[PDB]
């Protein structure tokens, strides 16, 4: 996408403080709790019946970590998200059949998680920068659908 | 909220659809799969090629449900109760897709009811499809 | 945007049969009827109280014609909608304050109007091509918002 | 549909908001204008710079309305009747923007209620804001 250098440095700085494994597990878990229809892709994962079951489910945590790790790696290529995520885009379409609306939901939950985590440090300008990034990633992941 | 005039408009239009309801249902699906390819992610188990029996069959089911909703327009939540359970707990289609199908249904009706599809009827039909969509997503959480 | 040559020729062929003035008036009128909150920009236009008043309102017809004419001219530059609509984008943001969601609503109403007009000639593949075009135009018009 | 548990969660969270409701309302607005610039098209008559009295004032009004909705969560349509008339017939804000403000309100709450903003409360709050949004857009057509 297009971030101003001050937006880019805002995103970069905050992300250096993120425990990717922890935030990943939290974001995926909250996605499954707040928007329960997203559970549709994960019934191989065990008990998802209550909020506590979802948040404590080890498969959810593991997958959350895998997703946010790939997300992390994309922050290093903000200039070319589409190229970075082309293969994953294809995979999510052809093999996993994930409606790309899910990427948008996850992006918004991730922003809530960052806000919860960082409190007042997650200022309105920083949120704005992260919104552009998550929209960009969702875009990039949806790009090769057909 | 459907006004009495909206209900009259929907019954009149759907009345003229009559026996073609199933054929129009299939056409709307095909329009949706071509115009909004992301919707195909919910049908990986179907042959989505043109004229496929699976799509025609599904189109007929969708159309019959809408027929049921028109007949019970004053009591839709009850009439569609089983269908809202099915979409909420089983199928779990993201709510945004209901809009997409609604639009394609509207286009299909427009293409087949030249005389019936007045501005006022168009408005009533869009309202009606939004209400059906609201009922079908009622129990998602 | 990106249309295959068969999509491009489908769009082009159908459009050669459109009376731009008539379809324009119809599409804008139906926008104002089906989504009445869009009337917010037009109270300078007179009586918009009933469907018949809206569809017969001469200012609505005139504006519809102006809008679809610009749309028409954009069909000639499908390869670069953003460049074609940059000035209008700016105008709609800075001076007219039109929420770009309105462009999407109009695009969908226009597709309904074409369907109503052309009946069975407006096949599923042709609709698909037009959906890409109207999304592209909405995009192009929203591009310079800030 | 808000379950009793959802209502308990919303009352608890909003309770902790208490007296800061107005300040949080303004922050949510500012977040919305920066993250989703298209929403500024509805406020051309405001000074939208940081700390502007107009935004703070408006934030307080938004917050008081939400406070009113929490107090009358069993009877929201009635409680917000004047506000739905106002948005439907006067302001005529496109319904998509309600989502955007709801998200920014959620972010604001998350940033200020570290202990309260559990997964279950998050879910209840999102549901609640969606219900408020539905009521405020009820009379648009
Ligand atoms: C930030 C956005 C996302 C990114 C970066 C991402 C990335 C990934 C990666 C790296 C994998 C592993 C691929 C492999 O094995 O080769 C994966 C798998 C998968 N993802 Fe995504 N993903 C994202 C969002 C989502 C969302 C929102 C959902 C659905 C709610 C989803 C559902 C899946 C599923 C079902 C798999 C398969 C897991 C398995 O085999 O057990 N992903 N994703
Ligand atoms: C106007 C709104 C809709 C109506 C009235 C409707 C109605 C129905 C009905 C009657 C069934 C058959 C249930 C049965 O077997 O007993 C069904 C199944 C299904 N629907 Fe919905 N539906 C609507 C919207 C959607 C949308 C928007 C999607 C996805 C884009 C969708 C995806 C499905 C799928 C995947 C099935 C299962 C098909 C199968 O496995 O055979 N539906 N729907
Ligand atoms: C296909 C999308 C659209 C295009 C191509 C378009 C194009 C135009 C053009 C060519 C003008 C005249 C500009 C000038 O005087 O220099 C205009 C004005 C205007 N448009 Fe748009 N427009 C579009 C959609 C919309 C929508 C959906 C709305 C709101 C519902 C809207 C509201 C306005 C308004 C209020 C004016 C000012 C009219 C006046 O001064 O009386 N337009 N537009
Ligand atoms: C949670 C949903 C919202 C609530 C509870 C809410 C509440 C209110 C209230 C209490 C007022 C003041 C009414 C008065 O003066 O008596 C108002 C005005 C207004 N609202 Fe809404 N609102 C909401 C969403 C929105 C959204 C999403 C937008 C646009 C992005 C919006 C735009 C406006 C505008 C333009 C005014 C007029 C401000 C002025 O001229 O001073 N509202 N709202």
């Amino acid at each position: 996408m297009h971030l101003t250098p001050e937006e880019k440095s805002a995103v970069t700085a905050l992300w250096g403080k993120v425990n990717v494994d922890e935030v990943g597990g939290e974001a995926l878990g909250r996605l499954l709790v707040v928007y329960p229809w997203t559970q549709r892709f994960f019934e191989s994962f065990g008990d998802l019946s209550t909020p506590d079951a979802v948040m404590g489910n080890p498969k959810v945590k593991a997958h959350g970590k895998k997703v946010l790790g790939a997300f992390s790696d994309g922050l290093a290529h903000l200039d070319n998200l589409k190229g970075t995520f082309a293969t994953l885009s294809e995979l999510h379409c052809d093999k996993l059949h994930v409606d790309p609306e899910n990427f948008r939901l996850l992006g918004n939950v991730l922003v809530c998680v960052l806000a919860h985590h960082f409190g007042k440090e997650f200022t309105p300008p920083v949120q704005a920068a992260y919104q552009k990034v998550v929209a960009g990633v969702a875009n990039a992941l949806a790009h090769k659908y057909h | 909220m459907l006004s009495p005039a909206d209900k009259t408009n929907v019954k009149a239009a759907w009345g003229k659809v009559g026996a073609h309801a199933g054929e129009y249902g299939a056409e709307a699906l095909e329009r949706m799969f071509l115009s909004f390819p992301w919707t195909k992610t919910y049908f990986p188990h179907f042959d989505l090629s043109h004229g496929s029996a699976q799509v025609k069959g599904h189109g007929k089911k969708v159309a019959d449900a809408l027929t049921n909703a028109v007949a019970h327009v004053d009591d839709m939540p009850n009439a569609l109760s089983a269908l809202s359970d099915l979409h909420a707990h089983k199928l779990r289609v993201d709510p945004v897709n209901f809009k997409l199908l609604s639009h394609c249904l509207l286009v299909t009706l427009a293409a087949h009811l030249p005389a019936e599809f007045t501005p006022a009827v168009h408005a009533s039909l869009d309202k009606f499809l939004a209400s059906v969509s609201t009922v079908l997503t009622s129990k998602y959480r």
